[PDB]
């Protein structure tokens, strides 16, 4: 903590040519371990990092791998293929990190402001608490499912292939709950939509209200569709009852 | 991030004078600030990392005609802070007047103090309403934060002037800085001096000294909501992405703050989110119900019984909540502090926005409404007259109070594209 939410923000300045080469994905590493002191242990030794996309930021992908890396006479237990999974997911959550902070920007930008408010103040800042508490219940399913309830196995379940088959079952559930599988994809597809629309809702900060309003619309319909969606894959997931008992109470 | 208590009131001194001896017993510190041996954790958001490993608290100590510096000074508390950082009325006009004329060097103070921290993020205070010396100065100086930083916050660690019906120059004053920490300040954590006299005398045998475990109540609260910042957890450890998800109204930003333990001297988290979500167990005082709650448990717990909590707390309809959103109630972690002092680690904490409070909010309104009509308890001081002549100052306070009930009311229906 106060290392990846202090990587985080400096890292979506940038996503343009930077974030290319080896040398400035290294020098907000060091900005993000000292607004910590929780680092420069010998655990944060030897990692790698790695890009798959260049910025072009419009697009919702976004780059930086991470991997933790392990000797060799431990490379049989800790493998060489489960830290993609785990860089997938990392992404993901850098991802999900994404909509918040274009969120916070939104807001912080508002708060300057309060010469005095208005009626197209409240109009605005409406949009901008609906995709803020939306964004975090789903980083709090998030912090819930990933973290701490599939997190309680490979704990007490430590009793050597046993070993392995325990980090690998550890690791699938990882990325089940990751919305990287295949029994996810239709909360998956929604999810594309509401980066677009907080990032297009960053982008209009007022050039003109209606446009606004539409993408509160879309953005609404996209929610109450996925309310819907949600219960299908219970009929079908114990995991995604935590996050459809999140968005529930008021909605339809 | 990092941020600097600014104390002002009697009872704010008294609640920054045990909130570091709080931390000086939470912390595995000397009293001069020399590390200990049974002390890596972060030791930088109250503490500068100064000469010889000396994690010298910044601080702020603001009054008038002082009296709790005596205290400090016959004290190791003389030595564990204080490099040049103390500087030395009884009504809001008086205290705005005097404030006034020495703005300048208690702005450098502040400069000085932003100046000697790494990263500053915002100015938290721990202030009293209606304390003597901090009615008054206290806005004013919110003002000048208001004015010189608005690219920063303003954290209002406070206790409001409710005595039931004592002071008859208390509702005006907390009324008009009740206008400014609304328009000047970006948190407030509302904290009352019944609610926490009635604990007070509900799990204890006093009832003369409330203000000596006030301060203890205060120092455990301000500890238990910057315990995830002080020591490292991994969820918003910044103060900006904290506050984020606490205040979901933009104008109703006063958020609701219980304890579980209210004495320290097992459980799950299901039980204690049932006992936290009672308004007995909140330290603070029709169609009522929240906007967004969040829930913060730190002590020797297993996440998947918050798992399940979480799930039976939100379907058994006690979280209550009509938004105008889909705003819910959170779940939230933390790490109890290694070497606690305080035995039994379990604790709990809720940060959450009630539209319950405008209704303690509408006695003020009541209050200095009734005082208007008796005309005898404005008492006509001059500091107030010259502090506007119309006296139109409160009610434009008025005003803003009235507005910030009709939000209350509007939060409460599934509509806010309408306030009053």
């Amino acid at each position: 903590g106060e290392f990846a939410q202090s990587l985080s923000d400096l890292l979506f300045e940038k996503l343009p040519g930077e974030l290319l080469n080896p040398l400035v994905l290294n020098s907000v590493l060091s900005k993000a371990l000292q607004c910590s002191l929780h680092g420069d242990t010998p655990h944060a030794s030897n990692l790698s990092l790695a890009l798959k996309y260049l910025p072009e930021v419009p697009d919702v992908l976004s780059c930086l791998e991470l991997r933790y890396k392990v000797d060799w006479p431990l490379n049989i237990v800790i493998t060489e293929g489960c830290v993609s999974k785990y860089s997938g997911v990392f992404s993901f959550l850098l991802q999900l990190k994404l909509m918040m902070w274009a969120l916070k920007d939104v807001c912080f930008h508002l708060k300057r402001t309060a010469m005095a408010g208005s009626v197209q103040f409240r109009q605005l800042q409406l949009f901008k608490h609906e995709m803020q508490h939306f964004v975090k219940v789903i980083q709090g399913y998030i912090a819930n499912q990933i973290l701490h309830v599939t997190w309680c196995e490979f704990r007490a379940r430590l009793a050597l292939e046993e070993i392995q088959r325990a980090h690998a079952e550890y690791l699938h559930k990882a990325v089940f709950r990751g919305l990287l599988t295949e029994k996810a994809a239709p909360v998956m597809n929604v999810i594309h939509s509401i980066f677009s629309l907080v990032l297009k809702f960053r982008s209009q900060l007022h050039p003109n209200f209606a446009l606004m309003q539409q993408s509160y619309n879309t953005f609404k319909y996209y929610s109450h569709f996925l309310f819907k969606v949600v219960t299908k894959l219970v009929n079908r997931q114990p995991h995604l009852e935590d996050f459809l008992l999140r968005i529930n109470f008021n909605n339809y | 991030r990092e941020i600097i208590t600014l104390q002002l009131g009697q009872c704010g001194n008294q609640i920054g004078f045990e909130f570091w001896k709080q931390l000086c017993a939470e912390h595995g510190i000397s009293p001069e600030g020399i590390v200990e041996e049974f002390a890596t954790d972060r030791k930088d958001v109250f503490f500068y990392q100064a000469d010889d490993e000396h994690y010298i608290p910044r601080a702020v100590l603001l009054d008038l005609e002082p009296r709790v510096i005596h205290s400090i000074l016959n004290s190791p508390y003389a030595k564990l802070y204080n490099p040049e950082n103390i500087y030395l009325g009884n009504n809001w006009a008086s205290g705005f007047s005097q404030g006034e004329k020495i703005h300048e060097d208690i702005f450098d103070i502040i400069d000085r103090e932003a100046d000697g921290s790494d990263s500053l993020e915002g100015f938290v205070l721990c202030h009293s309403i209606a304390g003597g010396t901090g009615s008054g100065l206290g806005s004013y100086l919110l003002e000048r934060l208001n004015d010189r930083y608005p690219k920063k916050l303003v954290q209002t660690y406070s206790v409001f002037p409710n005595q039931d019906e004592d002071v008859v120059v208390q509702p005006y004053n907390s009324l008009l800085t009740l206008k400014r920490l609304t328009q000047n300040a970006d948190c407030v954590v509302v904290l009352d001096n019944t609610a926490l006299n009635r604990i007070a005398t509900d799990r204890l045998h006093i009832q003369n000294p409330s203000f000596s475990q006030i301060n203890q109540l205060v120092s455990t609260i301000m500890s238990a909501s910057t315990t995830t910042l002080r020591y490292p957890g991994y969820m918003n450890n910044d103060l900006i992405g904290l506050i984020a998800s606490l205040i979901p109204t933009p104008r109703l930003h006063f958020l609701m703050t219980g304890y579980t333990p209210l004495t320290t001297d097992k459980t799950t988290v299901l039980d204690v989110m049932r006992r936290l979500l009672q308004p007995k167990n909140v330290m603070v005082s029709t169609n009522h119900c929240y906007i967004a709650i969040l829930n913060i448990i730190q002590g020797e717990v297993d996440p998947t019984q918050v798992h399940k909590s979480l799930q039976r707390i939100r379907e058994r309809k006690l979280a209550n909540f009509i938004p105008w959103g889909p705003a819910s109630i959170q779940v939230a972690l933390s790490r109890k502090s290694p070497y606690l002092p305080s035995a039994h680690r379990v604790s709990g904490l809720m940060m959450a926005n009630h539209t319950s409070i405008s209704s303690l909010f509408e006695r003020t309104c009541r209050q200095y409404d009734k005082l208007r009509k008796r005309e005898a308890f404005l008492e006509q001081f001059r500091k107030e007259d010259m502090f506007k002549d119309n006296f139109d100052e409160m009610d434009t306070s008025r005003e803003i109070v009235q507005q910030l009930i009709d939000e209350y009311h509007a939060a409460t229906r599934p509509d806010y594209i309408s306030w009053g």
